[PDB]
């Protein structure tokens, strides 16, 4: 789980 | 003095648009897995979204441009608000309690302000 974007 | 601390963070959706043509909005996103929703874990001093002043850490994202993301992966979320052109209309809710269960040592006052220890 988890996802981290820089957007 | 009248320090703006103690007042309660609105928790009603509002509207945000950015205008940022084409470069990064400058906030980070987390969340997507079982329509656990997708929220803003840090906003980039002098980015686009800083200077809007209408975004905060524990916001989830509603939408983009129209698009619905409550339920949105967080992938998909990030295409989106990456593809979403030059100006960018968000629709985001205050969501702190939700949102502390990423971040390590988090949790909400009673102000609704977001703190780590």
């Amino acid at each position: 789980n988890y996802k981290q974007f820089s957007v | 003095p009248e320090f703006l601390g103690e007042e309660d963070i609105p928790r009603e959706p509002r509207r945000i648009v950015i205008h940022r043509g084409s470069t990064g909005l400058g906030f980070n996103i987390v969340g997507g897995e079982d329509g656990e929703g997708i929220f803003i874990s840090f906003i980039l001093a002098g980015g686009p979204a800083d200077l809007s002043g209408e975004l905060r850490k524990g916001d989830q994202i509603l939408s983009v441009n129209g698009v619905d993301l409550r339920n949105a992966s967080a992938e998909q979320a990030a295409i989106a608000l990456k593809n979403a052109g030059q100006t960018v209309t968000i629709i985001a809710q205050y969501k702190p309690e939700e949102y502390s269960r990423f971040e390590a040592n988090s949790r909400v006052d009673s102000s609704g302000r977001i703190v780590t220890d």
